[PDB]
């Protein structure tokens, strides 16, 4: 029982470190995904100054 | 070589835009002509012909 106890509560704080990695992985992928934004409106104001 | 806007912001959503004119921008069918309807802009006859 204690054994399995402990355990838990690193089981917590494991998922804990878990999801701060994704965290990182988060912000990661907002500030990529803001650029796609401006990506997107480079490659519209491009649809109209091609011609 | 049409000129295509953008208007919105997907696909297919453009309008299609044409221009011609210059000197012979006079009558005609699929080109100007000859003598006549092209230079009738350029080469006004009335030079000694009229008379």
């Amino acid at each position: 029982m204690r054994g399995q106890i402990r355990g838990l509560e690193m089981a917590s704080k494991n998922s804990q470190d878990g999801i701060s990695l994704i965290q990182t992985a988060e912000g990661a992928l907002t500030e990529t995904h803001a650029i796609l934004q401006r990506v997107r409106e480079l490659v519209v104001q491009a649809g109209n100054t091609g011609t | 070589k049409n000129l295509v806007f953008q208007i919105g912001a997907n696909a297919t959503q453009q309008i299609s835009v044409n221009i011609e004119d210059m000197g012979a921008d006079a009558l005609g069918i699929k080109e100007a002509d000859g003598s006549i309807a092209a230079l009738h802009s350029v080469n006004d006859l009335d030079v000694t012909k009229f008379a």
